[PDB]
RNA sequence: UUCUCUCAGUUCGGAUUGCAGGCUGCAACUCGCCUGCAUGAAGCCGGAAUCGCUAGUAAUCGCGGAUCAGCACGCCGCGGUG
């Protein structure tokens, strides 16, 4: 439900609808669909229950879930609680890579 | 009402406004308008277009009582005096006389100071 | 300029139909100097015209041009601090200029999925006295022949 | 030149952040350039006002080198479509 996590959209090909799960970009969808042998054919998801379970069991071997948000979150969490120059900036809404703040924070500070 | 079908247009056009009243062949008034009564303000009350739409708003009501015959007596040494006429004919009325009525004293009364702008 | 009038910028009649008007129409569709795209667009549009309820692309195009071009344009001027507008006549080259301009501008704003599905459709709607181009012409004629009031002695 | 995609904040856009690398240099934390995978912001043609340009010009597309281990959306030139 649908094929991973929740709710892969309808009416589109699989190589694009598989993008909508957090952790599957564009080349990852290609590689997943190629390790099985599923094409697009043509601009719809009219799969089979063998094709859905096929492309469902392989996603389990990746980190495409709220198991990834945990990793990213605890990474920034480890950053801000040691020193830390990067985390100090993470705690101010300021660019954390060196960006000469004259305009380059409208993204990072609204 | 009264199905008059005759009258005379009075145009009173100064430097900073314009009034057109249409009365019958004698005195009593039927329909009028002016640039101020059309939402215009300040400077614009003296452009001809104001006189255009004011003439229209007067005609459209004067011929809502039956009216063809009209004359034009123009007071008011201003600018849009002829735009008033061009709107007076081209929305239905039957202009047949133009006359100028401008008070000209024979040297009687004394006019105000000259402005130092 | 200040010295005096200037030349007229001779054009090179396109070889397909041998018509300088199609050349100017290609030149008006073109953006950024990508001319082959503009040529493909015009030729696909004419193919679409003839194939669907058509006789020849030159004929219906000329008639659409005739129905769109203006004949009375006004010019807003300044005198001494107050500005107005007055009608005037219209010389021939300006007429075809305006015609092409309006047709392309209002085909570009149609809302279908191809510039050809827009251009062919719009000049067909134009050769039948329809479309915002014809309405633009009539707006112009209505502004004129009214604002002649403060133009009668200009 | 073919094959796709179908008017959507999208197979548009590529800011920001996580992880893993490469290169120069004695050394890239403050403070370099580049690569890959993941994330996917504002932005749907911009008021008052204001700028450049008269023909291979405007508009658009790339290439080279001065400076320089490394480091260019800047500068100087070149040509293509027009």
């Amino acid at each position: 439900a649908r094929i991973a996590g929740v709710d892969i959209p309808r009416d589109k090909r699989v190589v694009v609808s598989l993008t909508y799960i957090y952790g599957i970009g564009n080349t990852t969808a290609k590689k997943v669909l190629a390790n099985v042998g599923v094409s697009e054919d043509v601009r719809v998801r009219d799969l089979t229950n063998e094709q859905t379970d096929a492309i469902r069991a392989e996603i389990d071997k990746l980190k495409v879930e709220g198991d990834l948000r945990r990793e990213v979150n605890l990474n920034i969490k480890r950053l801000m609680e040691i020193g830390s120059y990067r985390g100090i900036r993470h705690r101010r809404g300021l660019p954390t890579r060196g960006q000469n703040t004259k305009n380059n924070a409208r993204t990072r500070k609204g | 009402k009264k199905n008059i079908e005759s009258g005379v247009a009075h145009i009173h056009s100064t430097f900073n406004n314009t009034i057109v009243m249409i009365t019958d062949t004698h005195g009593n008034a039927l329909a009028w308008s002016s640039a101020g009564s059309l939402g215009f303000k300040g400077s614009k009350k003296s452009t001809p277009f104001a006189a255009q739409m004011a003439a229209e708003a007067a005609t459209k009501v004067a011929m809502e009582h039956g009216l063809k015959t009209v004359d034009v007596t123009v007071k008011g040494p201003g600018s849009g005096r002829e735009a008033a006429i061009r709107s007076l004919q081209a929305t239905g009325l039957e202009v047949t006389a133009i006359r100028d009525v401008t008070p000209v004293p024979h040297n009687g009364c004394r006019p105000p100071k000259r402005r130092r702008v | 300029p200040r010295k005096g009038p200037v030349a007229k910028r001779d054009v090179l009649p396109d070889p397909i139909y041998n018509s300088k008007l199609v050349t100017r129409l290609i030149n008006r569709v073109m953006v950024d100097g990508k001319r082959g795209i503009a040529a493909n667009i015009i030729y696909n549009s004419f193919d679409i015209i003839k194939e669907s309820t058509g006789n020849d692309p030159l004929e219906v195009f000329e008639q659409a041009m005739k129905n769109v071009m203006p004949v009375l344009e006004v010019k807003a001027r300044r005198v001494g601090g107050s500005n107005y507008q007055v009608p005037v006549e219209v010389r021939p080259e300006r007429r075809t200029t305006l015609g092409l301009r309006w047709v392309v501008n209002y085909a570009r704003l149609r809302g279908e999925h191809t510039m050809e599905e827009r251009l062919a459709k719009e000049i067909m709607d134009a050769a039948n006295n329809t479309g915002a181009s014809v309405k633009k012409r009539e707006d112009t004629h209505k502004m004129a022949d009214a604002n002649r009031a403060f133009a009668h002695y200009r």
